[PDB]
């Protein structure tokens, strides 16, 4: 009870920042990773002066504010801003003081030595937490699906990462990185949908194009032949209405948007697709453990939720990998919280009670103790 | 001291995006020290942000602001927006009126009250209750303003208060017989500057919808007579009919204090 | 790795077979007589300690996952298995075992036969 129901977990995403208690189904709070700074001097009716806003308030009043993004491509860039995000998370979101609540944090796959120790130094000295731990985002996702071996594909808002794992330990030497995700596809949708003929001028257009992407877009396997289907004026269209009474029709662009994940040349990038990344990610591992990775191909993050994605990967890697190889793409329906879910479990274990690198370890060994 | 209450029809992002229109909106705003804009349909304060950019481009502190969250039980909300010069005057306290929210919520859009500090006038400190009434309860909401003022007396003990905005307080919405019930008009405490004669509509129609009430002896004395009236920007800048209407349908009811 | 949980110290000392069931974020040793009985709504963890020719030991980590079980128990089963492997100095090869689709060796441990059953302890969420 002192550490069971008082424990906390937090996923640190480029887009959203998930947070909650140890042993919950879903995170209690899911807000955007934003820090809005006011451009002009003024106040809201009722309130007084505001140095800065965080989360939804920053999002909902972004016209008068200058929004900064602390987590650039999965990794923490601005520490001063990220400090306020946790402050908002502790007090404003969860309504809990940090000094009597163990705090679990998640780090991106290849987070540098300094970045681990810097956030460790923050939590203990600036927030005065009793104990904490820094888990990996891709690892929790593998544990969330209930296993200790296989390759994970965490694709959120900022970046995409193929993370081979064997016996619990991740394989850094085989990790692949790709700088394209939720915010990029939306920005591509925005441009191909205006190119269709429509116009997204105001904030009500600019914000809803993301909502469209999430609800309507789908990963259509065999893109070559999917155009012939769309070229037959079939009922693969899908109408959708704005805040006002103005309707819109989405055709080809409905599936040409997530196809960029498999064709980087769409957005002008001269890199490899998610299917090739997954193949080359495995190819940079030991030969005696590839069979496990092919069969245990887990999926995580928000930008994997597009329907027909498993189907698309399955066909590609099986068409690229060996013939006699057994491939299986797994994608739990709660994969947009895989990172958090795994940590929520991890922290609530009885055996995890001793993994907490408490202030006792901090006072003596300093910030270098949790480095491992 | 130049004050003004200006209802801008469909004050959204598509409005400000127009360079031709935007030009004249900021130009009008620069005429007054304090300005109260109404029908602000800006979900994310981009247009409000844009307006502030043109005004404070040379000097960051040309105009400060006071805005509220979107108000409206009708599922179609808008904001009250004050643009005031910090040098000429300064805000001391601001609060949203609490009518109840139920079923007893007297207002569609709860008036935003602002306490000011004008050292360059007879009245050093005075309140400014802003209100854009729903045409349906034009009378009910105008009648409830008396309570708003009565509440200002329980809060700041400031008898000097200016109640201004698009009251929709004339013609079809508030006819002759309907003034009887309104305690604002009946009680001698108040002094209606904008008269029934006035035409606060950019259209050809003749209605004194935009109003400027004033209470408190000191405040009433601060006002310059023959100054409290609208501002025909169509005839002022020599605009065509569609040009003028393209901006807004209501005129700005101004007044000069001293 | 300074784990001092009661079950860890008893584990991997001598040749035999050891079973633990995931009971609300914690391991509990199954009675020796009930071995070979698994609730379809729970997750289990097994450890086969085999004696070697050189005098040293051999550890095989197997985690049996239920069909109608919850995510917390399925996940925990993977977590504990990794913490044990590390407790044994990384000298064990883990094995993922599903209900109905058991491996070659896993089926071989039970000399009295494998018997499933409906039920299981509730989730920890
Ligand atoms: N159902 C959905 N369909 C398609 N895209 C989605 C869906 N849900 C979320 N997304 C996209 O995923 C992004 C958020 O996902 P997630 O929270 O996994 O990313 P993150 O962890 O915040 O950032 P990263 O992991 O890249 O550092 C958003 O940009 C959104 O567009
Ligand atoms: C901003 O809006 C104004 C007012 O609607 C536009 O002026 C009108 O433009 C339309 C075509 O868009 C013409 O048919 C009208 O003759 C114009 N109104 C009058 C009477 O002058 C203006 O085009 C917009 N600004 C810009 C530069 O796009
Ligand atoms: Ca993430
Ligand atoms: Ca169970």
């Amino acid at each position: 009870d002192e550490d069971e129901t008082t424990a906390l977990v937090c996923d640190n995403g480029s887009g959203l920042v998930k947070a909650g208690f140890a042993g919950d189904d879903a995170p209690r709070a899911v807000f955007p990773s934003i820090v809005g700074r006011p451009r002009h001097q003024g106040v809201m009716v009722g309130m007084g002066q505001k140095d800065s806003y965080v989360g939804d308030e920053a999002q909902s009043k972004r016209g008068i504010l200058t929004l900064k993004y602390p987590i650039e491509h999965g990794i923490i860039t601005n520490w001063d801003d990220m400090e306020k995000i946790w402050h908002h998370t502790f007090y404003n979101e969860l309504r809990v003081a940090p000094e009597e609540h163990p705090t679990l944090l998640t780090e991106a796959p290849l987070n540098p030595k300094a970045n681990r120790e810097k956030m460790t130094q923050i939590m203990f000295e600036t927030f005065n937490v009793p104990a904490m731990y820094v888990a990996i985002q891709a690892v929790l996702s593998l544990y969330a699906s209930g296993r200790t071996t296989g390759i994970v594909l965490d694709s959120g808002d900022g970046v995409t990462h193929n993370v081979p794992i064997y016996e619990g330990y991740a394989l850094p030497h085989a990790i692949m990185r790709l700088d394209l995700a939720g915010r990029d596809l939306t920005d591509y949708l925005m441009k191909i949908l205006t190119e269709r003929g429509y116009s997204f001028v105001t904030t009500a257009e600019r914000e809803i194009v993301r909502d469209i992407k999430e609800k309507l877009c789908y990963v259509a396997l065999d893109f070559e032949n999917e155009m012939a289907t769309a070229a037959s004026s079939s009922s693969l269209e899908k109408s959708y209405e704005l805040p006002d009474g103005q309707v819109i029709t989405i055709g080809n662009e409905r599936f040409r948007c997530p196809e960029t994940l498999f064709q980087p040349s769409f957005i002008g990038m001269e890199s490899a697709g998610i299917h090739e990344t997954t193949y080359n990610s495995i190819m940079k591992c030991d030969i005696d453990i590839r069979k496990d990775l092919y069969a245990n191909n887990v999926m995580s993050g928000g930008t994997t939720m597009y329907p027909g994605i498993a189907d698309r990967m399955q066909k590609e890697i099986t068409a690229l990998a060996p013939s006699t190889m057994k491939i299986k793409i797994i994608a739990p329906p709660e994969r947009k919280y895989s990172v958090w879910i795994g940590g929520s479990i991890l922290a609530s274990l009885s055996t995890f009670q001793q993994m907490w690198i408490t202030k006792q370890e901090y006072d003596e060994a300093g910030p270098s103790i949790v480095h491992r | 001291l130049k004050i003004a209450a200006f209802n801008i029809r469909t004050f959204g992002e598509t409005k400000m995006s127009n360079a031709t229109l935007a030009s004249y909106i900021v130009r009008i705003v620069r005429r007054y020290d304090i300005v109260l804009i109404q029908e602000v349909r800006d979900s994310h304060l981009v247009a409000v942000g844009k307006l502030l950019d043109y005004l404070n481009q040379d000097d960051p502190n040309t105009y400060h602001y006071v805005v509220s969250e979107p108000l409206g039980r009708n599922s179609y909300k808008e904001r009250y927006l004050f643009l005031f010069r910090p040098n000429k005057v300064s805000v001391l306290d601001t609060y949203q009126y609490d009518d109840g929210c139920c079923g007893n919520d007297s207002f569609s859009r709860e008036p935003a009250v602002v306490k000011f500090s004008s050292h360059s006038t007879k009245v050093k400190e005075f309140a400014i209750v802003a209100l854009h009434s729903a045409p349906s309860d034009a009378v009910a909401e105008i009648n409830s303003l008396y309570d708003v003022y009565l509440d200002v007396q329980q809060k700041w003990h400031l008898n000097d208060v200016m109640l201004m905005g698009d009251f929709n307080a004339d013609c079809s919405y508030v006819t002759s017989s309907q003034w009887s019930s309104i305690r604002l008009r009946t009680s001698s405490t108040f002094q209606w500057l904008i008269p029934d004669s006035a035409d606060t509509t950019a259209t050809s129609t003749n209605c004194a919808y935009d109003r400027i009430v004033v209470a408190g002896s000191l405040l009433q004395s601060s006002v310059v007579p023959g100054s409290a009236a609208p501002f025909d920007f169509q005839a002022a800048y020599g605009l065509s009919n569609e040009m003028a209407l393209a901006i807004s349908d209501h005129y700005p009811v101004e007044v000069t204090l001293t | 790795m300074v784990v001092e949980h009661p079950e860890f110290l008893k584990a991997g000392k001598e040749p035999g077979l050891q079973i633990w069931r995931v009971e609300k974020f914690d391991l509990v040793p199954v009675p020796t007589n009930l071995y070979g009985d698994f609730f379809t709504g729970d997750a289990y963890v097994i450890l086969k300690t085999v004696q070697l020719r050189n005098g040293n030991l051999q550890y095989d980590l197997h985690y049996w996952l239920g069909n109608e079980c919850s995510q917390d128990e399925s996940g925990a089963a993977a977590i504990f298995t990794v913490q044990l492997d590390d407790y044994l100095n990384g000298r064990a090869v883990q094995h993922r075992e599903v209900q109905g689709f058991e491996s070659a060796t896993f089926l071989g441990y039970f000399k009295s036969g494998l018997k499933y059953k409906k039920g299981g302890v509730a989730s920890g969420f």
